[PDB]
């Protein structure tokens, strides 16, 4: 199966340069073009240009010439590409993408990249137990509160991906202190909860922090 | 997106035929291969149409693309709520040298059914507490429209400070998801008897409350 | 160069 893996989300301030990755599997890596699309959030898909990953020869696009440079490294299987002189309306999140069958057939999960004058900040999780007054029948809603982190992504997960049934994390809300908060909760069975371990998996990439909560009845 | 003209919305009710048009000229799509993209809310850009009428495996028959002149279509035959998305028409323009999106599509099917919002109001946990913080999150999820407006109230009297609440978000299984946050110290949360959530959606109020005890 | 450019204009081209 191809596979494209990109780097992790990142804060830059302005003025910096940053490099996203994107590691390639699954095919010849010579053989397919490889393209950078950005998207801010809430816009539509820029692209960004094109590299050939065999000879190295690059073309970027007409809004972003004057400061993306694309390398690749073929013992990797890796292309990258440095955005120089960040700046705020450079927050977006970045796609690399095959160029097979004439279009962009593959795309990474993205980055998201933050560039901003504030500094990141690690997240407060903390358990939501499950009530006795708001259940609803045979069905529970337990989750965990993310607090006060930037900048965003954090993503999710309970018991290391092996309770998805009920899931739903829900978006972030940004505070007037310039931080992000979300939750994250999961409808179970009201029986269960005395028998089933609840663990939430939290990921902040931009701190290189992961937090497992575990939720108890209360 | 300058280059490529694209509608930014198309309707159609539930197992219609809904016709998105890519128009450009021959320096674009009148001499080059058209491909076709589609954005589910909150994932990745996947390749829906290649080569002006190909799919790729994956994509249901329903989808079909096809190329007349200087101009591009994607058809959608049986349209389910699944496909509610952004749709993105792409080609090389010969005379930028450069590949071109165009601008966002949303599809969007009518008729969906009414769904009144399910309300979960957590309090403050016991770790938040300990750690001279209080919280309270009113989670609003599965409601169709997506307009909700959020109330709080201290006891029987509103809260307008420390709220700060989500617009509604596009569900997984569409419907829609929003949440709002009431920060408090410790103090005002055990020196009141209620807090109460109120939301309200398509004139009908629905309020959970939760108490220190 | 415009080669590069003539490369991709000619794989584009349908």
């Amino acid at each position: 199966e191809v596979q494209l893996v990109q780097s992790g989300a990142e804060v830059k301030k302005p003025g910096a340069s940053l490099k996203v990755s994107c590691k390639a599997s699954g095919y010849t890596f010579t053989d397919y073009y490889m393209h950078w699309v950005r998207q801010a959030p809430g816009q539509g898909l820029e692209w960004m240009g094109i590299i050939k990953p065999s000879a190295g020869n690059t073309r970027n696009a007409q809004k972003f010439q004057g400061r993306v440079t694309m390398t690749r490294d073929t013992s990797t299987s890796t292309v990258y590409m440095e955005l120089s002189a960040l700046r705020f309306e450079d927050t977006a999140v970045y796609y690399c993408a095959r160029g097979g069958v004439h279009g962009l057939d593959y795309w990474g999960q993205g980055t998201l990249v933050t560039v901003s004058s504030a500094s990141t900040k690690g997240p407060s999780v903390f358990p939501l137990a499950p009530s006795s007054k708001s259940t609803s029948g045979g069905t529970a809603a337990l989750g965990c509160l993310v607090k006060d982190y930037f900048p965003e992504p954090v993503t999710v997960s309970w018991n290391s991906g092996a309770l998805t049934s009920g899931v739903h994390t829900f978006p972030a809300v940004l505070q007037s202190s310039g931080l992000y908060s979300l939750s994250s909760v999961v409808t179970v069975p009201s029986s269960s909860l005395g028998t089933q371990t609840y663990i939430c998996n939290v990921n902040h990439k931009p701190s290189n922090t992961k937090v497992d909560k575990r939720v108890e009845p209360k | 997106q300058s280059v490529l003209t694209q509608p930014p919305s198309v309707s159609a009710p539930p197992g219609q035929k809904v016709t998105i048009s890519c128009s450009g000229s021959s320096s674009n799509i009148g001499n080059n291969y058209v491909s076709w993209y589609q954005q589910l809310p909150g994932t990745a850009p996947k390749l829906l149409i290649h080569e002006n009428n190909q799919r790729p495996s994956g994509i249901p028959d329903r989808f079909s693309g096809s190329k007349s002149g200087t101009s591009a279509t994607l058809g959608i035959t049986g349209l389910q709520t699944g496909d509610e998305a952004d749709y993105y028409c792409g080609t090389w323009d010969t005379n930028l040298g450069a590949f071109v999106f165009g601008a966002a599509t949303r599809v969007t099917v009518l008729g969906q059914p009414k769904a009144n919002p399910s309300v979960t109001l957590f309090p403050p946990s016991s770790e938040e507490l300990q750690a001279n913080k209080a919280t309270l999150v009113c989670l609003i999820s599965d409601f169709y429209p997506g307009a909700v407006t959020v109330a709080w109230k201290a006891d029987s009297s509103p809260v307008k400070a420390g709220v700060e609440t989500t617009t509604p978000s596009k569900q997984s299984n569409n419907k829609y998801a929003a949440s709002s946050y009431l920060s408090l110290t410790p103090e005002q949360w055990k020196s009141h008897r209620s807090y109460s959530c109120q939301v309200t959606h398509e004139g009908s109020t629905v309020e959970k409350t939760v108490a220190p005890t | 160069l415009d080669s590069f450019k003539e490369e991709l204009d000619k794989y584009f081209k349908n």
